[PDB]
């Protein structure tokens, strides 16, 4: 009865390309720390707002799109355990 | 040719157990008054999901009787408001519309999100075979991290 | 050079300074023969900066073990402790622990490339009729430290606590995603389960933010 | 004989501010000193 999961490969791949592997390590380090509960919204915004800045606005959209994808899957199948191969 | 101490200043202690008033009271009989917060039972008013949207009401909206759990709260606030973001790739098909769903609970959703971020890689992989109670984002801690960098 | 002919001016500052700083400056006095005026000033100021920073960091670590969770309450505790020990201008270590940090402590002293810095040493929702904003305080709002600045104004303008607000945000998000993200205006009104204006305002904020789309 | 070693003029003078960029803390040299100091710190931490 439980519906299938949602493909996530394209949603994350675009994010990696959009940010750029140069500043990507900082973006990943700040986001993971905030999730673990070691930052406040003031520190997170100060550190990430420069990275997600854009005039076409295709960086803040992907950040929201990825977060929405993570939440939507909550009501779908449990995927294969382990780090994704892709 | 002397540089001083370079270990102690770079430590990050966790929130203490006993409030300063109680330890001060550990010299005479000053504990006769217990001021445990009504909503702060067990010293962790936050980090305990309670109530569901069924109990939502205008009167209770002014009181923090309902929560969503720690992990889910952090994930939702991780979003950033710009000036749609909920367009799923294949959801437009009517086949997706017919789909049903189960009814999980907050203690279960947090686990599901924890595993999901594990699959992506934003969280450490499990040991080969969460310190939300430490208040590590407290307003005091942020100042401490600023000075330590300097 | 160094203006050692000003007995009155040089002494007064030495008097004003504290005990620990006085010893440190007295210890580094001889080296002035080799540096110009500015270099000596930079040299001394750096030693003072490091000493004060150590005191502040040690001070803060003591607070966190007492379960003090705000800079305001920390100062209150120190005042009461001074009264208790008695019962039984501000210094450098007191300006760093203030609610507002000094301007010169909001940037790296030496930049990323390792070269020390030359100077080393919004959508406004209308006020809904018959709505009286209530101030949000750290003691009242538990999870205030997570709401974004663009959203905290809405909570005050709408008279709703943070934790209830997050729950409302979740349910609206869940309802939208299930249906491609599009919902009708009445759909948002019923989900909120409050007064019509409140549900209308929060929905208008979300659509402007971009997390949902109006059908 | 001996005095020839100390011939450098800076052994007895105090550099003056008026001369210009006479600071003994030029960035071109401070860059290397900071890097070496950072190196020693890391070695001490590894030993510690």
């Amino acid at each position: 009865l439980v519906p299938p999961r949602i493909d996530l490969e394209p949603i994350y791949t675009a994010l990696k390309a959009a940010i750029g592997a140069e500043q990507w390590p900082v973006y990943k380090e700040t986001l993971t720390n905030f999730l673990i509960g070691r930052l406040n919204q003031a520190e997170l915004s100060e550190r990430i707002d420069p990275i997600l800045a854009s005039q076409d606005g295709q960086k803040e959209h992907l950040h929201n799109q990825l977060i929405a994808a993570i939440y939507a899957n909550v009501t779908r199948e449990m995927p294969d355990p382990g780090l994704a191969p892709w | 040719r002397e540089r001083g101490d370079r270990v102690t200043p770079f430590i990050m202690p966790k929130r203490g157990k006993k409030h300063y008033t109680e330890i001060w009271a550990e010299e005479d009989g000053a504990m006769a008054i217990d001021s445990s917060p009504p909503g702060g039972r067990d010293r962790l008013p936050p980090n305990q999901a309670r109530g569901s949207i069924d109990n939502m009401d205008d009167e209770v909206a002014e009181t923090d009787k309902l929560s969503v759990g720690p992990l889910l709260t952090r994930l939702l606030q991780a979003m950033r408001p710009e000036n749609p973001a909920t367009f799923m790739p294949e959801s437009n098909t009517e086949a997706w519309k017919k789909a049903t769903h189960p009814k999980l609970d907050y203690n279960q959703v947090d686990e599901r999100i924890k595993q999901e971020l594990r699959h992506i890689g934003f969280l450490p992989l499990p040991p080969s075979s969460a310190e939300y109670d430490g208040h590590y984002d407290d307003e005091v801690a942020a100042r401490l991290r600023v000075l330590q960098a300097r | 050079e160094h203006n050692l002919l000003e007995y009155r001016e040089n002494t007064k500052a030495e008097k004003k300074r504290s005990r620990e700083e006085r010893e440190l400056l007295n210890k580094a006095k001889p080296f002035a023969r080799m540096m110009n005026r500015h270099d000596f000033e930079q040299f001394c100021q750096g030693l003072i900066d490091e000493l004060n920073l150590r005191q502040a960091i040690a001070q803060l670590q003591e607070w966190r073990s007492m379960r003090i969770g705000d800079l305001k309450s920390g100062e209150k505790y120190e005042q009461e402790k001074a009264l208790r020990i008695q019962k039984s201008p501000p210094s450098g270590a007191a300006l760093l622990v203030a609610p507002e940090l000094p301007a010169r402590y909001k940037e790296p002293i030496i930049d990323a490339n390792g070269f020390p810095r030359p100077d080393a040493n919004k959508y406004v929702p209308p006020p809904v009729p018959g709505v009286q904003p209530m101030n949000l305080t750290q003691d009242n709002a538990p999870d205030l430290h997570l709401l974004t600045p663009e959203e905290i104004k809405l909570c005050e303008t709408l008279r709703i606590q943070p934790k209830p607000y997050i729950m409302i945000k979740e349910q609206i998000l869940k309802e939208a995603v299930k249906g491609n993200g599009s919902l009708k205006k009445k759909q948002a009104k019923e989900i909120c389960r409050l007064d019509s204006q409140k549900g209308g305002r929060i929905f208008d904020f979300m659509v402007n933010a971009g997390w949902v789309v109006k059908a | 004989q001996i005095g020839a070693v100390f011939d450098d003029e800076g052994i007895t003078k105090c550099p003056r501010v008026e001369d210009g960029d006479t600071s003994i803390f030029g960035r071109e040299i401070m860059a290397e000193l900071i890097k070496r100091e950072k190196e020693a710190w890391d070695e001490e931490v590894e030993e510690e």
